[PDB]
C-alpha cells in the first residue's frame, strides 16, 4: 500500500507542478527512504531537501517519477524507491519495481510478452494484409 | 426585385453567413461523443 | 628535416591547401602570361 | 498504444531496458542466447516512443522495435 | 470516445487536436480505413468521382453564367483585339471610391475584373454568338452537373452498386474509352465545327432554330456516299476571309492548308474539323482490340504474358505484371497521372506554338496566363505520378508474384539506376552553373567578348528539318530537292512553311546561346527532380539505414535519432524533397517562356539574346525591370488597376516566408511553448472558467513538413501569377 | 518599391564598372542564402539513402573509401544551414548598402 | 440583355444539383 | 491460355487465330504484302506528290500490308522454328 | 550554313565592340598624367583589350547578331579548337587524376595504416602513384579486359528490394 500520509521533502513551490488532468484522470507517486537531509534537483526544475527517512512525492507522468528515481539511485544511491499510478477515485495501482526486483536485473516468474520467433528480416510484405486486420509486425 | 439588387444580397450571405454556419455545424460534429 | 613536422605537412588539410594553392597558382600564370584563350588556337 | 515487439536475435545485453524512460520493458528468461535472457515489452501502455531502446540496441538490424500507433494523453507525453 | 472521424477509431480516441487535423488529412485515403472490403472501395471511389465530375461542370456553367450575365461577349467581338473581355462583376463594400473607378474602365458601368483565362477567343471560335447563346450553355451544363450527381447517388443503391468483376473488365472499358470516350466525342465534335462553327465563321447563323434544314456543305452527303470526297476540300476560305463574315468566304468544310489563318492569327477551322475526323476513325478503329463479349480480339493478359526478349536480357519481361496492375489502383493512378503530366505539357507547348482560337495570339496576357497555368498543373501531376508510384511499392507490390520480371529486375539495379541519375545531375548542374558563372564574372569586368556562348544547332537542325530556312542548313524540308520536301508540296506544306518561316509568331522561335543554357537549366531540374522521386520509390520498401521501411508504411516521421540520425527517411519525405525541385525547375522554364516573348512582343528580341548569357542579365533585365508597374499597382499618389495584382503579390511574398517557419523550425519547440499556454489559461481568472475539450498540441513532425510545403507552394504560385499578369498588362 | 526596389538599382546596374565586384557579391549572396535552404529544409535519412547508392558505384570499381561516407549529423545540417543563411543574407545587404552608398554619397 | 427572369429560371434549377449534392454527399 | 514461353522460340498459340497455318504460307505471303504495300506507297506518294484529286482508296489500303508483311514474317519464323 | 554567323573579322558589331570598349578607356585615360601609374595601367588594359580582340578577329571564330564569338560544338573539325580538343585535354587530366587517386586508395587497403593514410597522406607512396598517371587509359583497358577493374555485382552489399 502507499501511505497517503507519509511526509514530503521541503519545497517552496513551483509553477512547473501538476494541473487539471492529475486532479480528474490520474497521478502518479513515488516514495523513498533516505539516511539524511540531501538537496536533489526536482523534475519539474528547481532544488528540494529530501527529509531523512520516508518521502513522499506527487507528478502529472509516469516519465517524471522514473527520471527522479533514476536521480535518486545515480546521485544518492537510494534504489529502495516506488511508484504508484493513483486515480481520482482513490484507487492505486503499485508500477515500479514492478516484481520486487528492478526490470534490468532478469527474474524468474517473469514471462515474455511480445516476442517474435523470427528476426526482423522475416516479417510479410504490407500486400499480404491487405484488407485484413493483421499488421506485419504481428 | 430586380437582378442588379442579387450582389448585394448574395454576397453577404455566402461570405458572412454560410462560412459561419458550416463552421459551426463542422465544430458541433467534430466534438460529438455519441 | 624532422619526422614529425613533415608527418604534420603530411596532414589532408596541409596539402590539401598547398596543392590546391600550387594548382591555381598555376592556372592564374599561364592566364597572366597568355590571356584570353577562349579556345584552342590551332 | 505503440507496438514493441522484441525479435529472437536478441542477446539478452538489457541496454534497451535500462534505456527506457517509462519502465516499458524488462528482461525475462530464456533459452536462445548464451545471456540466458532476452528482453520483454509488459507495459506498452506507458510507451512514449522516444525510441531510445532501438539506439541502446547492439545487434545488426535491430532486436527491439517501435511501430508507432494510436495516440493516448500518455504516449504524447502530456502533463496537462 | 470522440466519434470524428468515424472511418478511424485510433483516431476517434485521440485526447488532442491531433485527432481533427488527422481526421481531416485522412479521408480520402479510403484503403486506410476501417473495415474497408476491396468491393466497397471500389464502390465509393467510382460515386466520388460522379461528385467530381459534376464539380467540373458546375464550374463551367459558372463560367458561361457569369460572362452571360456581368460580361461583355457582345460588344468584345465587334473588336477583339481593343476591348477587354470581362470576367465577372466585383462587389466589395471595403473598396473606397478611388478603387472603385480604377475598376471601372472597361467600357461598362461597374466594376469588373478582366478575363486572362481565353474563354472568349475560344467560345467565339467554336461559334457563339450572343448571351443568349452562352445562358443556354449555362442551363445545359447545370443540368448534366444533376445528372452525374444523380448517378453518384444511384451507384451507391444497393441494386445498383457494381460488382469487383465488372470494375476488373479492363477489355470492355479499353474498347469503350477508345472507341466511344475518345472515338465518338472526337467525331461529334468534328459534327460541331462542321454543323456550326465554320459557317457561324462565314457569317452564317446555324443554330438549334436551323440546323436541321441547312446543309454544312450544298452537295450535301451525296460525294460522301459515292466516294467523292475531295469534294468538301474545294474551295477554301480565302487568304483575305474576314472572320465571322462573308467576305473572302469558302465553301470547303475539309482541308489540309497548314499554317495560320492571316486576319485571326489561329489554325484554319476546316484543318481542325478534319483533324478531328481522321482520328476519331483512328480511335474507333483502336477501340476493337480487345475481347469483350464475341471471341474476337486480344486479351491484355496474354499480351502481357508473351512479351519475353528471347535473348533473356529483359528476364521473364512482362509475365506477372497483368495481377500486379489489375490489383494495384495506384499502379493505375501514376500511369493516368504520369501520362497526363506529359499530355498537359504538350497542350502547354502546342498551344502557344500553334494556336487554335482567334485573335488569342495578340492577347500576350492570356497567352502567358495560359502556359503558366498548364505547366504547373502538369509539373503537380508529375510529382504525383511518381507518389503514387512508391505508394504501390509499399502497399500493393508483391515480390513473390514479380518474380523476375521487368518490375522486379528495376529493383534488382536501383543503386546503379540512382547512382547514375546522380552522375547526371552532378554533370549538368556543375557545368551549367559554372559556364553561367564564367559569363556573369567576364561581363562585370567589361568583356562580354570572353563569354562562353554555345550555338544550339542540334534544335536548329531539327527546326530547319521542319522548313525553316534562317540556319541555312539545306536539309529536309528546308531544302527544295529533298523527297520529303517533293512528297508535301501540294498539300501542308506551302501553309506551314509560310507560318514557320514568318518572324512575327511563335511558331519556332529563333534561338541562339541564351535558349542553350536555360535548356541545359531545365535538364538539371528534370533529372534531379526525378532523382529524388526515383530515389523516393525504389528505396521506398528499404535501404541499408532502414531495411524494413515497408513495414512502417508511406509517410511516417522518421526512425529516432539513432544509427546516425533519420530525418526525412520515408517515401513521402521525398516527394516533399521533389516539390521544391519541381517549383525551381518550373520557375526557370516559365520564366524563359516569359522572357523570351516579352522581348519578341516588345520587338527588341537582341535584349534577350544578349542579356539572357548571363544570370544578372535574368535578375536586371526580366525581374528587376518589370516589376515597376507591378508594384505601383497603389503608391502614395494613388490606385490603378494594378492595385490587386500589387496587394496579391505581397501576399504570395507573406504566404511563402510563413512557410519557412514550419520548415525550419520543428515539433519540439513549440510543444514546449505550448505547455507554458496550457498552464497561463488554466491559472488566469475568468478565463479558466472556460475549457477547452481536445487538449492542445503542437502540430505532428509530418503535418509541420506538409503545412510549410502548402505555404511555401501557394505563396510561389500567388507571387508569380500577379508578375507574369501584371509585367504583361503593364508593358502592353 | 522605394526601399528594396529603388535603391537596388545601383548594384543591380554595377557591372562593367568599378562597383562590378558588389553587383557579382550579391548575386553570390543570394546564391548562398538559397542554397542554405537544402540544409534547413531536408532531413540527413534522405540523405544517407542516397550516399548508400554513390557508394556502391565505388564498390563496384573498387575506389570506396576506407573511412566511410557518412550524411552530416542532424545538428550539422542545422549548423550548416543557418551559417550559410546568415552569410549570405548579411553578404547581401552588405554589396547592396556599399554599391549604393558609394554612388549616391 | 439577359433578364430578370432568366437569372431566376438559373438560380431556381441550381436548386437540382443543390438538393442532389445534398444526397450523394450523404450517401458517401 | 497461359502465354509465357521459355528459351528461343515461342509455341505456335501466340498466332491466335493462325497457330495452324503453316510456315510457307506466312513466309510468301510476307514477301507478297511487302512488295505491294511497298508499291502502293510509292504510286500514291513517290511517283508524283500526293494531291487533294489524286488519293486512290486502293493504295491507301494497300499501304497497311506494310506493317502487316511484319506481323507475318514474324508469325512465318515462329511456325518455322516450331516445326509447322 | 551557320547564315545567321559570319566571321568576326568581318563582323560591323564586334569592330564596334572593340571601338567602343577603347573609347571609354581612353577617357578615363586623359584623367591621368602621362608617366603617372595609373596612366601606364590604364595603358595595359587597352593594350591588352586590342590584343584580345584581334586575336579573336584573326581566329575564324563565327559571330552572332550581337556581335559576340559563338562556339560551334557539333563534332565539325573547322570548330575542333572550340570543344572537341578542350575537352580531349579535360578527358586526359581528369581520368590522370582519377586513376591515380584510385590507385593509391587500393595500396593503402593492404597495409595496417588504411585508414592513417587517408587522413595522412603516405607522400612518397602518393607521388609514386601520380607519377604513373600519363599512361592510364591504356592501363585502364588492360585492367578492364583482366577483371580487375569491377567487383561482382554479389560481392558488393546491397539493400532489401
Ligand atoms: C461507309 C463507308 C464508305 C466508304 C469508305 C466508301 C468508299 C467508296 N465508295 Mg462507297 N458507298 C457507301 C459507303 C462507303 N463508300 C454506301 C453506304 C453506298 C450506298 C450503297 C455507297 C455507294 C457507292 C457507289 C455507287 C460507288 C461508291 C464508290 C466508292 C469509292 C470511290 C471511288 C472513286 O470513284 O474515287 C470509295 C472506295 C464508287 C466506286 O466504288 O468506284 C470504283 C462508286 O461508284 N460507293
Ligand atoms: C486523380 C488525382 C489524384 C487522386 C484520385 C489522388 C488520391 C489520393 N492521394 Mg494523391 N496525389 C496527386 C493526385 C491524386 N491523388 C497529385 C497531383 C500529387 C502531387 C501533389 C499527389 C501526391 C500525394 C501524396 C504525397 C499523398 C497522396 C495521397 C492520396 C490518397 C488520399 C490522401 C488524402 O486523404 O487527401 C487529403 C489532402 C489534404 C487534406 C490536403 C489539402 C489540400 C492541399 C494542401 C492544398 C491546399 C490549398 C489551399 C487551401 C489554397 C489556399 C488559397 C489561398 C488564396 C488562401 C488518395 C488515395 C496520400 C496517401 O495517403 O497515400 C498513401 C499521400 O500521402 N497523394
Ligand atoms: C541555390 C539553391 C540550391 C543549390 C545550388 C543546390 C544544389 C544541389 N542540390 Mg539541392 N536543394 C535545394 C536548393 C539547392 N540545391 C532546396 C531548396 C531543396 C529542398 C530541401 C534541395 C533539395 C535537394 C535534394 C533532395 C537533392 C538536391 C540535390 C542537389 C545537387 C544537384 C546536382 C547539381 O547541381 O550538382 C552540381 C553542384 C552544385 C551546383 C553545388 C554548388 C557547387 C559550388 C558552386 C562549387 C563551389 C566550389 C568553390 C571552389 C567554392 C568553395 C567554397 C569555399 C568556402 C570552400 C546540387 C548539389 C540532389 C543531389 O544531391 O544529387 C546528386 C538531391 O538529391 N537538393
Ligand atoms: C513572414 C514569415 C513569418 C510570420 C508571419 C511568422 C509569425 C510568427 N512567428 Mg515565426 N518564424 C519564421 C517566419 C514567420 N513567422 C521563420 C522563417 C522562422 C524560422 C527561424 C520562424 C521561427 C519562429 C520562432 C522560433 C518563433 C516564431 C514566432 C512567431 C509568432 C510571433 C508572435 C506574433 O507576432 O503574433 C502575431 C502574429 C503576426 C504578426 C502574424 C501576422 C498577423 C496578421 C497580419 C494579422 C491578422 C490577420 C487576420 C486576423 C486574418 C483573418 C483571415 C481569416 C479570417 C480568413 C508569429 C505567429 C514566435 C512565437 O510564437 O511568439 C509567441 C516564436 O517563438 N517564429
Ligand atoms: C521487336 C518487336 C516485337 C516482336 C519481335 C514481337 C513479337 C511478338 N508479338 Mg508483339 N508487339 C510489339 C513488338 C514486338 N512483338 C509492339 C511494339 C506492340 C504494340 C504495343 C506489340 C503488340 C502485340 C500484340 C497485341 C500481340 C503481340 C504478339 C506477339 C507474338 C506473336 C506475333 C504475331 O502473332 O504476329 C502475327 C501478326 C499478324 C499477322 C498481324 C499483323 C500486325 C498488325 C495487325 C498490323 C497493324 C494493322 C492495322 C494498324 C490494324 C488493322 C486496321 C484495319 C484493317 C481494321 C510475338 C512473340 C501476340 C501475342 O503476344 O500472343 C499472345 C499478340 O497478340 N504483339
Ligand atoms: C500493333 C501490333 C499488333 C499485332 C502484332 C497484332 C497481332 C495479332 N492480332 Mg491484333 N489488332 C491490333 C494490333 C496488333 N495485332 C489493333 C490495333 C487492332 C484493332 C483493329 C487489332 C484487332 C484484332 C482483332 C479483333 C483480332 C486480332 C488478332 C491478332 C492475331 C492474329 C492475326 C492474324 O493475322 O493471324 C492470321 C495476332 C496475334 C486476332 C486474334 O487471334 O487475337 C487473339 C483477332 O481476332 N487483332
Ligand atoms: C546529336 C548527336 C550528335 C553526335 C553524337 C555527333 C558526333 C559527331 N559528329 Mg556531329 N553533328 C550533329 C549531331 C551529332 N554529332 C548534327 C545535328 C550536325 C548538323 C548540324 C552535325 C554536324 C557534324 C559535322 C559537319 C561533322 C560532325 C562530326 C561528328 C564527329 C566528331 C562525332 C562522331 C565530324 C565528323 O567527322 O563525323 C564523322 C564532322 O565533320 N558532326
Ligand atoms: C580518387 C578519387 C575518386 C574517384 C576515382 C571517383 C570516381 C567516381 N565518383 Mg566519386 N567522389 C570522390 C572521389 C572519387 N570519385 C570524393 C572525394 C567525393 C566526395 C566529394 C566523391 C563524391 C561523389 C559523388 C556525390 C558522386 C561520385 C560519383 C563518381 C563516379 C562518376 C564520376 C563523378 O561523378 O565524380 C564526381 C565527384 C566529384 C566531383 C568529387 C571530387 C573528386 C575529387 C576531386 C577527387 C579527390 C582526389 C583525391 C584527393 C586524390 C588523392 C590521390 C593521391 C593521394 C595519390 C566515379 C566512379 C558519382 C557516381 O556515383 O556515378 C555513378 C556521384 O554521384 N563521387
Ligand atoms: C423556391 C423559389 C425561388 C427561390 C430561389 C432561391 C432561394 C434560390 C437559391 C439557390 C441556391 C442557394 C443554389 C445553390 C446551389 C448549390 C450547388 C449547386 C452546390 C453544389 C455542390 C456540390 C456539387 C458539392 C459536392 C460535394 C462536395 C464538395 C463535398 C462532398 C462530396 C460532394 C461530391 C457531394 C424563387 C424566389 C426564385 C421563386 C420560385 C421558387
Ligand atoms: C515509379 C513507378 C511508377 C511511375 C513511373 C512514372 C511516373 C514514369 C514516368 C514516365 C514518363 C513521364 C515517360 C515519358 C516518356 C516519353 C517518351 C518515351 C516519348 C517518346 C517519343 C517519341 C518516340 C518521339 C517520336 C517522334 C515522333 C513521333 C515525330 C517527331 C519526331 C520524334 C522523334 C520526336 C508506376 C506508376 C509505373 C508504378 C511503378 C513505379
Ligand atoms: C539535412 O541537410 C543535409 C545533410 O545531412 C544533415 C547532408 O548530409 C547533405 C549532404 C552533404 C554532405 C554529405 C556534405 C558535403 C561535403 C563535402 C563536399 C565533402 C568533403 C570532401 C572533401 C574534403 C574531399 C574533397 C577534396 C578536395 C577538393 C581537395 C545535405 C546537402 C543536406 O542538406
Amino acid at each position: 500500500t502507499l501511505n497517503l500520509k507519509m511526509p514530503s521533502p521541503s519545497f517552496g513551490g513551483s509553477t512547473g507542478g501538476w494541473l487539471r488532468s492529475a486532479e480528474n484522470e490520474e497521478k502518479y507517486a513515488i516514495t523513498w527512504i533516505s539516511k539524511n537531509e540531501e538537496v536533489f534537483e526536482m523534475p519539474t526544475a528547481g532544488a528540494a531537501l529530501m527529509r531523512s527517512g520516508e518521502n513522499l512525492l506527487y507528478f502529472a507522468r509516469k516519465e517524471q517519477c522514473l527520471s527522479l528515481g533514476t536521480q535518486l539511485k545515480t546521485q544518492f544511491k537510494i534504489d529502495n524507491y516506488k511508484i504508484y499510478r493513483v486515480f481520482p477515485n482513490g484507487e492505486i495501482q503499485y508500477l515500479h519495481p514492478k516484481d520486487g526486483v528492478f526490470p534490468e536485473k532478469v527474474n524468474e516468474g517473469r514471462k515474455a510478452i511480445n516476442t517474435l520467433t523470427r528476426s526482423i528480416g522475416k516479417n510479410p510484405d504490407p500486400v499480404v494484409v491487405k484488407f485484413i486486420n493483421k499488421q506485419t509486425f504481428e | 426585385m430586380t437582378a442588379s439588387y442579387l450582389p448585394s444580397i448574395l454576397v453577404p450571405i455566402i461570405g458572412l453567413v454560410f462560412p459561419f454556419i458550416s463552421m459551426a455545424l463542422f465544430f458541433i460534429y467534430v466534438e460529438q461523443e455519441e | 628535416m624532422n619526422k614529425d613536422l613533415l608527418k604534420y605537412l603530411s596532414t589532408a588539410p596541409v596539402l590539401g591547401v598547398i596543392w590546391i594553392a600550387i594548382t591555381a597558382a598555376i592556372i592564374v600564370e599561364f592566364n597572366r602570361l597568355y590571356p584570353d584563350a577562349l579556345f584552342f588556337p590551332l | 498504444a505503440h507496438n514493441v515487439k522484441i525479435y529472437d536475435t536478441c542477446i539478452g545485453c538489457t541496454q534497451c531496458v535500462r534505456a527506457c524512460p517509462c519502465d516499458v520493458l524488462e528482461m525475462v528468461p530464456w533459452d536462445g542466447c548464451k545471456a540466458l535472457q532476452i528482453a520483454s515489452a509488459p507495459r506498452t501502455e506507458d510507451c512514449v516512443g522516444c525510441k531510445r531502446c532501438e539506439t541502446a540496441c547492439p545487434t545488426d538490424f535491430l532486436s527491439i522495435r517501435v511501430y508507432l500507433g494510436a495516440e493516448t494523453s500518455r504516449s504524447m507525453g502530456l502533463a496537462y | 470516445v470522440t466519434k470524428f472521424p468515424k472511418f478511424s477509431q485510433a483516431l476517434a480516441q485521440d485526447p488532442t487536436t491531433r485527432r481533427i487535423w488527422y481526421g481531416i488529412a485522412t479521408a480520402h485515403d479510403f484503403e486506410s480505413h476501417d473495415n474497408i472490403t476491396e468491393e466497397n472501395l471500389y464502390q465509393r471511389i467510382f460515386a466520388s468521382h460522379f461528385g467530381h465530375l459534376a464539380i467540373i461542370f458546375l464550374w463551367t456553367s459558372g463560367n458561361l453564367f457569369h460572362v452571360a450575365w456581368q460580361g461583355n461577349f457582345e460588344k468584345w467581338i465587334l473588336n477583339p483585339t481593343k476591348i477587354k473581355p470581362i470576367a465577372h462583376a466585383i462587389w466589395d463594400p471595403h473598396f473606397g471610391q478611388a478603387a472603385l473607378k480604377a475598376f471601372s474602365q472597361t467600357g461598362v458601368d461597374y466594376p469588373t475584373n478582366i478575363s486572362y483565362s481565353g474563354l472568349y477567343h475560344w467560345w467565339y471560335t467554336i461559334g457563339i454568338r450572343t448571351n443568349n447563346d452562352l445562358y443556354l450553355g449555362a442551363l445545359f451544363l447545370l443540368v448534366i452537373s444533376g445528372l452525374f450527381l444523380f448517378a453518384g447517388w444511384l451507384h451507391l443503391q444497393p441494386k445498383f452498386k457494381p460488382s469487383l468483376a465488372w470494375f476488373k473488365n479492363n477489355e470492355s472499358r479499353l474498347n469503350h474509352h477508345l472507341a466511344g470516350l475518345f472515338g465518338v466525342s472526337s467525331l461529334a465534335w468534328a459534327g460541331h465545327l462542321v454543323h456550326v462553327a465554320i459557317p457561324e465563321a462565314r457569317g452564317q447563323h446555324v443554330g438549334w432554330d436551323n440546323f436541321l434544314s441547312t446543309k454544312p456543305h450544298p452537295a450535301g452527303l451525296e460525294p460522301f456516299f459515292k466516294g467523292q470526297w475531295s469534294v468538301y476540300a474545294d474551295g477554301p476560305d480565302s487568304m483575305n476571309h474576314v472572320f465571322n463574315t462573308s467576305e473572302g468566304a469558302g465553301k470547303a468544310i475539309l482541308t489540309f492548308l497548314g499554317g495560320f489563318h492571316p486576319q485571326t492569327k489561329s489554325l484554319w477551322l476546316t484543318d481542325i474539323a478534319h483533324h478531328h475526323l481522321a482520328i476519331a476513325v483512328i480511335f474507333i478503329i483502336a477501340g476493337h482490340m480487345y475481347r469483350t463479349n464475341w471471341s474476337i480480339g486480344h486479351s491484355l493478359k496474354e499480351i502481357l504474358d508473351a512479351h519475353r526478349a528471347p535473348g533473356g536480357r529483359l528476364g521473364d519481361g512482362h509475365k506477372g505484371l497483368f495481377e500486379t496492375i489489375n490489383n494495384s489502383l495506384h499502379f493505375q493512378l501514376g500511369l493516368a497521372l504520369a501520362s497526363l503530366g506529359v499530355i498537359t505539357s504538350l497542350v502547354a507547348q502546342h498551344m502557344y506554338a500553334m494556336p487554335s482560337y482567334v485573335f488569342i495570339a495578340n492577347d500576350f496576357t492570356t497567352q502567358a496566363a495560359l502556359y503558366t497555368h498548364h505547366q504547373y498543373i502538369a509539373g503537380f501531376l508529375m510529382v504525383g505520378a511518381f507518389a503514387h508510384g512508391a505508394i504501390f511499392f509499399i502497399r500493393d507490390y508483391n515480390p513473390e508474384q514479380n518474380k523476375n520480371n521487368v518490375l522486379a529486375r528495376m529493383l534488382e539495379h536501383k543503386e546503379a539506376i540512382i547512382s547514375h541519375l546522380s552522375w547526371v545531375s552532378l554533370f549538368l548542374g556543375f557545368h551549367t552553373l559554372g559556364i553561367y558563372v564564367h559569363n556573369d564574372v567576364v561581363v562585370a569586368f567589361g568583356s562580354p567578348e570572353k563569354q562562353i556562348l554555345i550555338e544550339p544547332v542540334f534544335a536548329q537542325w531539327i527546326q530547319a528539318a521542319s522548313g525553316k530556312a534562317l540556319y541555312g542548313f539545306n536539309i529536309l524540308l528546308s531544302s527544295s530537292d529533298s523527297v520529303a520536301t517533293r512528297a508535301g508540296e501540294s498539300l501542308w506544306l506551302p501553309g506551314w512553311l509560310k507560318g514557320v518561316n514568318d518572324t512575327n509568331n511563335s511558331l519556332f522561335l529563333d534561338i541562339g546561346p541564351g535558349d542553350f543554357l536555360v535548356h541545359h537549366a531545365i535538364a538539371l531540374g528534370l533529372h534531379t527532380t526525378t532523382l529524388i522521386l526515383v530515389k523516393g520509390a525504389l528505396d521506398a520498401r528499404g535501404s541499408k539505414l532502414m531495411p524494413d521501411k515497408k513495414d512502417f508504411g508511406y509517410s511516417f516521421p522518421c526512425d529516432g535519432p539513432g544509427r546516425g540520425g533519420t530525418c526525412d527517411i520515408s517515401a513521402w519525405d521525398a516527394f516533399y524533397l521533389a516539390m521544391f525541385w519541381m517549383l525551381n525547375t518550373l520557375g526557370w522554364l516559365t520564366f524563359y517562356w516569359h522572357w523570351k516573348h516579352l522581348t519578341l512582343w516588345g520587338g527588341n528580341v537582341n535584349q534577350f539574346n544578349e542579356s539572357s548569357t548571363y544570370l544578372m542579365g535574368w535578375f536586371r533585365d526580366y525581374l528587376w525591370l518589370n516589376s515597376s508597374p507591378l508594384i505601383n499597382g497603389y503608391n502614395p499618389y494613388g490606385v490603378n488597376n494594378l492595385s490587386v495584382w500589387a496587394w496579391m503579390f505581397l501576399f504570395g511574398h507573406l504566404v511563402w516566408a510563413t512557410g519557412f517557419m514550419f520548415l525550419i523550425s520543428w515539433r519540439g519547440y513549440w510543444q514546449e511553448l505550448i505547455e507554458t499556454l496550457a498552464w497561463a489559461h488554466e491559472r488566469t481568472p475568468l478565463a479558466n472558467l472556460i475549457k477547452w475539450k481536445d487538449k492542445p498540441v503542437a502540430l505532428s513532425i509530418v503535418q509541420a513538413r506538409l503545412v510549410g510545403l502548402a505555404h511555401f507552394a501557394v505563396g510561389y504560385i500567388l507571387t508569380y501569377a500577379p508578375f507574369v499578369i501584371a509585367s504583361t498588362v503593364g508593358k502592353f | 518599391r522605394d526601399f528594396l526596389w529603388a535603391q537596388a538599382s545601383q548594384v543591380i546596374q554595377s557591372y562593367g564598372s568599378s562597383s562590378s565586384a558588389y553587383g557579382l557579391m550579391f548575386l553570390g549572396a543570394h546564391f548562398v542564402w538559397a542554397f542554405s535552404l537544402m540544409f534547413l529544409f531536408s532531413g540527413r535519412g534522405y540523405w544517407q539513402e542516397l550516399i548508400e547508392s554513390i557508394v556502391w558505384a565505388h564498390n563496384k570499381l573498387k575506389v570506396a573509401p576506407s573511412i566511410q561516407p557518412r550524411a552530416l549529423s542532424i545538428t550539422q545540417g542545422r549548423a550548416v544551414g543557418v551559417a550559410h543563411y546568415l552569410l549570405g543574407g548579411i553578404a547581401t545587404t552588405w554589396a547592396f548598402f556599399l554599391a549604393r552608398i558609394i554612388a549616391i554619397g | 440583355m439577359i433578364n430578370d427572369s432568366q437569372i431566376f429560371i438559373a438560380l431556381i434549377l441550381s436548386l437540382v444539383p443543390a438538393v442532389l449534392a445534398l444526397k450523394l454527399a450523404r450517401e458517401l | 491460355k497461359d502465354t509465357f514461353w521459355t528459351g528461343k522460340v515461342p509455341p505456335s498459340t501466340v498466332l491466335g487465330i493462325g497457330e495452324k497455318v503453316p510456315s510457307a504460307a506466312y513466309i510468301i505471303s510476307s514477301v507478297v504484302c511487302l512488295l505491294v504495300g511497298s508499291y502502293c506507297v510509292y504510286e500514291s506518294n513517290l511517283l508524283s506528290p500526293l494531291t487533294v484529286t489524286t488519293i486512290n482508296p486502293l493504295y491507301v489500303l494497300g499501304s497497311l500490308l506494310v506493317p502487316y508483311s511484319w506481323g507475318l514474317h514474324v508469325a512465318g519464323w515462329i511456325q518455322l522454328k516450331n516445326g509447322k | 550554313e551557320f547564315n545567321n554567323l559570319i566571321p568576326c573579322k568581318e563582323s560591323k558589331i564586334f569592330n564596334k565592340r572593340l571601338e567602343s570598349t577603347i573609347k571609354k578607356l581612353e577617357n578615363k585615360l586623359s584623367k591621368y598624367e602621362v608617366g603617372s601609374s595609373s596612366y601606364l595601367a590604364i595603358k595595359n588594359t587597352i593594350n591588352k583589350t586590342n590584343n584580345r580582340f584581334h586575336k579573336y578577329m584573326e581566329s575564324g571564330v563565327l559571330c552572332g547578331k550581337d556581335g559576340l564569338p559563338h562556339l560551334i560544338a557539333d563534332g565539325r573539325w573547322s570548330h575542333a579548337g572550340e570543344f572537341v580538343i578542350p575537352s580531349l585535354l579535360f578527358i586526359y587530366i581528369s581520368g590522370w587524376i582519377g586513376w591515380v587517386g584510385r590507385g593509391y586508395l587500393s595500396a593503402i587497403k593492404n597495409t595496417n595504416k588504411a585508414i592513417e593514410n587517408e587522413i595522412i597522406i603516405d607522400v612518397p607512396l602518393a607521388l609514386k602513384f601520380m607519377s604513373s598517371g600519363f599512361i592510364w587509359p591504356l592501363s585502364a583497358l588492360r585492367e578492364y579486359t583482366k577483371g580487375d577493374l569491377l567487383m561482382k555485382d554479389s560481392e558488393v552489399t546491397i539493400s532489401p528490394r
